[PDB]
DNA sequence: ATCACCCTAACCCTAACCCTAACCCTAACCCTAACCCTAACCCTAACCCTAACCCTAACCCTAACCCTAACCCTAACCCTAACCCTAACCCTAACCCTAACCCTAACCCTAACCCTAACCCTAACCCTAACCCTAACCCTAAGAT
DNA sequence: ATCTTAGGGTTAGGGTTAGGGTTAGGGTTAGGGTTAGGGTTAGGGTTAGGGTTAGGGTTAGGGTTAGGGTTAGGGTTAGGGTTAGGGTTAGGGTTAGGGTTAGGGTTAGGGTTAGGGTTAGGGTTAGGGTTAGGGTTAGGGTGAT
């Protein structure tokens, strides 16, 4: 596999095939896809990480759509790079402004 | 049917936005806020369904409409 | 009894710490099939379709009772009014 | 009926890799599904339109490495940029 | 020394027919260059979205329609859509 | 007609429309009524601006229309309004406005 | 000697009414070279591209203040304060 | 043929009359004083965020020079799309 | 409320500079002929939605009170607009020269073309833990002595 | 604070459903080899951007007086909040009908390929018109008498 010869869990073989079909150039390099995937899997496993560690603090093994949301909103990157997408079942991040506290 | 969405639900989505007190005028201009927004989704959702041949307004054709109003949605097979 | 903004503050932490849909599923089924027949009519709507509305709806409207709070908040006040929402919305670019 | 494509097997074995002792939702595994294609969209995007600002006729892993500086953050992007090099780079090792 | 590409042969038609008198600035068709290249790829590139979804090899005109539906609002759309169906249904003809 | 924008009563290019979103990367093939449809939605909105921007142009008693004469249509219609709403003409300037609450007592 | 917001509103007018740019081209001109080096040295700038540059700032400005002043206004204030500037940004997503 | 000169602190060259009359257009009566400052502030972000692209651009296309077209580009993938410098 | 002066606006024409209407030549659109794979039919399986029943029970709704936020006015400084003058430095059209882009010539291999082969992952089924759902608890501040 | 009051987080027990560990095989990726062109080489033109001279007059910087917008006070009113019990209506629970979506088989035809042909339109040079910039012009409204 192409994937085995890059290191890599994210398959090099399927997202060469979507670049050629998505209709993004007439052709599609030799490492493009194996960058690609590299980069997919990355972005997956920083996110993995994060949601891991929030379902690690709520006594959940399994993690739901909240622990993404807690993972992603925390950060300060994946909240950029999130900011225009809504996750569903996410909820928001706990925050009460500072006036409405009481006296 | 617009009156369905309720001055308490309609509280209780202020709440997990952070609010703590709610003008009476507020659930009125949020039920016309509300229904623009339905209005400039669906009718892009339809005009994908109609664009498929289709009669069934699919999560699929809700979803692109969503990419298309800039409110992307992750998780409806997007 | 409590006093004004108790059971209000209470209410903020009990769901903002929680993901749960906030409209019945029912009045807001409706209003989604009435809206769709102004467009069409003879129209079927996917069950999963209908949620990923509802879902889009509710997260758009408490994203703007934040901002609408930060404009009430802004002119000195804790109550948010229709010109806080019309700022937000002004400003956000769906208004002008 | 119809092949349903997904980025689930993948998405396991990366979270074994990270949390061995950690699990993933029906939900959860969706909204990981629609961020790889959403990224997947956008970065391939951004490099089908480098490759024709540029008059070129190829997306090469230069065009993939521009896009990820343009669209991810320098942290984040800088990781990216690192660990796609590095795939690329085990990848002509290995025959 | 390459070829610069532009619409301000049919930028100038156009102007003529809507305003005779009128006339148009180095930096305005400039703009008008601009304009009708956004507008051009934020509808063949919706159109492209259109076609990849349906699962279909080719962007026809119904594509570029419901593309136009989908960009423009109604009024603007709605005499867009018109002004289309027309020129594709006169060139059909001839 | 022996030009494709003849036969279709257009003064846009069929023939360069077409060539451009195959070459373009839009997808696989390109129907024979799609140049001809875009190249005319292209012609209609251009028609549609100029128009406007004319108008502007002979209230401000110039022949020729500027950046100036294209801003001031855009943002005086809604729809060109809303169409162009994340867009910046240069050397446009902005409409005059001034609010209620900022005018002398 | 004109009264306090006289001057002022005659200014609004003369501005709203043009089109040249507010910003003088050098100084300008020195700030963007002087940004972009301190990231990528040996550059050159097309005299065209510091011009898109600089209407394309102005034009960001200028709309900023617009909703910097519906702040203004909002708090029942007539002056720009940097709380305004702050609340303007942050409802647009800037943050 | 030599070397060239050092650049520092040309964020002041957008003076306080240069901020007065964008704000002037903006349709603003009155100006703080710590107004002058937080928009220095404000247009340097702005600045970074496009030039850090538009040279990412130029960067891609093996050049040194940074053109019209990069400042285009750039402007157009943070959403201040700009009319009438080519594309 | 009556005059004085500072402003934009508007006349004058002179003023350069930009537009456009000429030129012609270069290339991209057009014609036409084989060319195949998409998309068009066709039917028909098997899907998923709607229609319409039930039983409370969570939830909506009116009206029980007073708390305190919004609002107004008045009056406290003090911040920011308006005026002036000095000398910078931005703008001006020059001057240059070479680094930096790119034409366009030559050749190699990187990519795509075919197929057939192993090999991965979809679609299924199944069980069993993870989480859900209840009760009674400690903890923790909430409101007022 | 110190007095009673709510309630929501806390543990624990035993329920239900869905992670996720299993199955076979469909269809996808992969490794054979042929073939064509896109992009990599070296190059020269040649533009164009950077910096250099040159001048001046616009435009900025910096302190001035004081005008009025900002923000403080308290005091008037009532808008929304809390509490409550009457009771609508949403929420599963679980049936079937049959229009809807669409899998897959045949057949045609629309869009692609091809090079020679020819027209449009890119670049070019060039006169004159619209616009530009410098002069006064009265009218105009501002803001002290
Ligand atoms: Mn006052
Ligand atoms: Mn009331
Ligand atoms: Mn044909
Ligand atoms: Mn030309």
């Amino acid at each position: 596999t192409r994937s085995s010869r890059a290191g890599l869990q994210f398959p090099v073989g399927r997202v060469h095939r979507l670049l050629r079909k998505g209709n993004y150039s007439e052709r599609v390099g030799a490492g493009a896809p194996v960058y690609l995937a590299a980069v997919l899997e990355y972005l997956t496993a920083e996110i993995l990480e994060l949601a891991g560690n929030a379902a690690r603090d709520n006594k959940k093994t399994r993690i739901i759509p909240r622990h993404l949301q807690l993972a992603i909103r925390n950060d300060e990157e994946l909240n950029k790079l999130l900011g225009r997408v809504t996750i569903a079942q996410g909820g928001v991040l706990p925050n009460i402004q500072a006036v409405l506290l009481p006296k | 049917n617009i009156q369905g969405i309720t001055k308490p639900a309609i509280r209780r989505l202020a709440r997990r936005g952070g609010v703590k007190r709610i003008s009476g005028l507020i659930y009125e201009e949020t039920r016309g806020v509300l229904k623009v927004f339905l209005e400039n989704v669906i009718r892009d959702a339809v005009t994908y369904t109609e664009h498929a041949k289709r009669k069934t307004v699919t999560a699929m054709d809700v979803v692109y409409a969503l990419k298309r109003q800039g409110r992307t949605l992750y998780g409806f097979g997007g | 009894r409590y006093r004004p903004g108790t059971v209000a503050l209470r209410e903020i932490r009990r769901y903002q710490k929680s993901t749960e849909l906030l409209i019945r599923k029912l009045p807001f089924q409706r209003l989604v099939r009435e809206i769709a027949q102004d467009f069409k009519t003879d129209l079927r709507f996917q069950s999963s379709a209908v949620m990923a509305l509802q879902e889009a709806c509710e997260a758009y409207l408490v994203g703007l009772f934040e901002d609408t709070n930060l404009c009430a908040i802004h002119a000195k006040r804790v109550t948010i009014m229709p010109k806080d929402i019309q700022l937000a919305r002004r400003i956000r670019g769906e208004r002008a | 009926r119809s092949r349903k494509e997904s980025y689930s097997v993948y998405v396991y074995k990366v979270l074994k890799q990270v949390h061995p002792d950690t699990g993933i939702s029906s939900k959860a595994m969706g909204i990981m599904n629609s961020f790889v294609n959403d990224i997947f969209e956008r970065i391939a995007g951004e490099a089908s339109r480098l490759a024709h600002y540029n008059k070129r006729s190829t997306i090469t892993s230069r065009e993939i490495q521009t896009a990820v500086r343009l669209l991810l953050p320098g942290e984040l992007a800088k990781h990216a940029v690192s660990e796609g090099t590095k795939a690329v780079t085990k990848y002509t090792s290995a025959k």
